[PDB]
Formats: C-alpha cells, sequence, structure tokens
C-alpha cells in the first residue's frame, strides 16, 4: 500500500556537525561540511513516503 | 534643508562597509575581542575581495526575500521637535548657499598668479587646507576659482591642496526659517547564526564611531547618541529562526526653509515741508 501510493523521496539522516565552536556553541558559518546550519547530513537514501 | 535621516544613512553605512569588508587587516582589528574560532569563520566567510558570502543594507518592507545570512535592516523610527529660534529665525543670510563640500584641487599658474579651479561656484571659501595667506598673498575669490599671488610663492606653483567651500545657488536675501528636531533610526544586522549578528553588530559600532567625523553629520545631524537592544529571535517558525540585535541611532537636526525676501531699499531720500498752520 505504501509503495503504491507514496512518492519517491531521497532520505538523508540528521546529525550535529563537529564544527561547532566549543565555547560559543554555534556553528561556524564557513563549514564546507554543512552551510552555516549545525546540522550535518549522512549520504542520501532512496526511499518512498 | 528638510532632511531625510534614513538615506543618509543608508547612502553613508554601503559604501562604509564595503571598504571595511574589503579590508582584512580592519576587521581583523575590530574583532580582535571575539573568540579566534569566530573571528577566524567571520573573516574567511565575509571578507577580503575573494569573499563568497556578502552582507546587504536596504529599508524594511521589501516585496523581495533578503540576504538572511546577513543583512542590515534600516528602519525609520519616531521623532520630536526640540529647540526653537525666536521668531524661528535659525539663520540669516545675503547670498544663498548651497551644501558644504570638500575637493581636491592643484595650484596652477596664470598671468603671474596662482588659482585653484573648484567645480562649482564658491558660495564662501572656508578653508583652503594647509594655507594661512597673508594680506600681502591678495587672496582673492571669483566664480569657481580662487586666485593667490605668484610673485613670493614660485616654489608652490604645483602644490596640491584640498578646498572647503560650500556652493551659492544665487545672490538673493532671505531668513532661514525653521526649527531643530530630535530623530531615531533604528538599525538590526539580521542572520540566521547568532555568531554572525554579534559580528555585524561590533562592525556596526566602528562604523558608527568612524562616521562621527564626517561633514554630513559635523555639519547637520549632530550629537549621534546610541542605544542597543537585546539579541534576540526576530522570526522563529522557518526551518530555522533568524536572530538580531536592534540599535536605535538618535540625531539632532535642523528642519528650515528658504524664505527669500524680496524687498530691497538702496536710497533714503530726505525732503522738507512747510506747515503754515
Ligand atoms: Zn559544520
Amino acid at each position: 500500500f505504501i509503495n503504491d501510493r507514496g512518492i519517491k523521496v531521497l532520505w538523508e539522516e540528521a546529525y550535529f556537525c563537529p564544527c561547532l565552536n566549543p565555547d560559543t556553541g554555534h556553528p561556524r558559518v564557513d563549514c564546507p561540511r554543512c552551510h552555516g546550519k549545525g546540522i550535518a547530513y549522512l549520504p542520501p537514501k532512496e526511499t518512498i513516503m | 534643508a528638510i532632511t531625510s535621516v534614513d538615506s543618509y544613512l543608508l547612502s553613508e553605512i554601503k559604501p562604509r562597509l564595503n571598504t571595511v569588508l574589503e579590508n582584512c587587516y580592519i576587521i581583523d582589528e575590530v574583532l580582535k575581542d571575539f573568540d579566534y574560532q569566530t573571528r577566524e569563520s567571520f573573516k574567511e566567510a565575509f571578507c577580503g575581495k575573494n569573499a563568497q558570502h556578502e552582507v546587504t543594507v536596504g529599508f524594511n518592507f521589501p516585496k523581495f526575500k533578503n540576504n538572511y545570512e546577513a543583512h542590515y535592516l534600516i528602519q525609520l523610527g519616531q521623532g520630536q521637535e526640540t529647540k526653537n529660534s525666536l521668531g524661528s529665525i535659525q539663520s540669516s543670510y545675503f547670498e544663498a548657499t548651497g551644501d558644504t563640500l570638500v575637493e581636491s584641487s592643484t595650484a596652477i599658474r596664470e598671468d603671474d598668479k596662482l588659482v585653484f579651479t573648484v567645480s562649482k561656484p564658491i558660495g564662501e571659501l572656508i578653508k583652503v587646507e594647509d594655507i594661512e595667506f597673508a594680506k600681502y598673498d591678495n587672496l582673492q575669490v571669483e566664480g569657481n576659482k580662487v586666485s593667490f599671488k605668484y610673485q613670493t610663492n614660485e616654489d608652490y606653483e604645483n602644490y596640491n591642496a584640498n578646498i572647503i567651500f560650500t556652493e551659492k545657488k544665487n545672490d538673493s536675501k532671505g531668513l532661514v526659517k525653521g526649527f531643530t528636531v530630535e530623530e531615531q533610526v533604528t538599525v538590526v544586522g539580521l542572520s540566521f547564526n547568532v555568531d554572525v549578528a554579534r559580528c555585524l553588530d561590533a562592525v556596526l559600532k566602528m562604523i558608527l564611531i568612524s562616521m562621527r567625523d564626517s561633514i554630513e553629520e559635523q555639519q547637520t545631524f549632530q550629537l549621534q547618541n546610541l542605544s542597543f537592544g537585546d539579541i534576540a529571535p526576530i522570526i522563529e517558525d522557518g526551518d530555522s529562526m533568524i536572530f538580531g540585535r536592534p540599535t536605535i541611532i538618535k540625531y539632532t537636526s535642523s528642519l528650515d526653509l528658504d524664505y527669500t525676501i524680496t524687498q530691497d531699499i538702496n536710497k533714503l531720500t530726505f525732503k522738507e515741508r512747510k506747515d503754515w498752520k
């Protein structure tokens, strides 16, 4: 039922990026692994939702 | 004149912000008190000629989306009239004078005078930089030229100077009528990164300190006074919050009009008439 009704999506999993400032606790705005969001993402996974 | 503090601030902040951001050691000095990683990340992202991100400035209520990574929002505030003159006479003039200007110029020889040429008719000369003339020097101003005796000054035949002067509109009499107003403008540095908001605050305070010496707010917009708000989420229900710290800039300035007087009197005349009663 879900495979019939859902649309194909790419799912990628959140984790906090280890670029957070050890004092201020905020992301580095230049971080390449996360583009200023505090959250980095694992490689994408194909799923239907 | 009538004045628009918001448009002044926009016009003044944008070039100054650009010229600081293109100059790495200035930011390195401004941010010396911040955490090392905050400083280096800001300098890497926004600073220097290769900077891939950019800051932006504009008024509130645009119809389009802004650069919420770093944006100075300018926001015209309250004001009130504070001090009035008797008769509302702010000043009087014999010759309608425009804005104050400073221009670079060089001397040239002409007919055994030195002259400086200026782009506009000189309504009043305030200062020729680094020169004080004696009466022997026969200082004269005429049209858009300043003229200066050659005889003793031949060594200066190509001397480079700055002229501080003011335009003239026209040869007319009048009264400058008006009053003083105290007026507020708010500025906030929006960023979705809190450390960027804190750095934009520091940069803005530096810019305003530097601005206090400018001719614009030396002659007008006097007594700059700064107040600072809390850091808070400006918007809270996106995929992320947007933060900012407001600052309020308060200025005292004159609002006035040139009331020209057409009446002129150039001769009294006397007559005696006899009363035979
Ligand atoms: Zn990161």
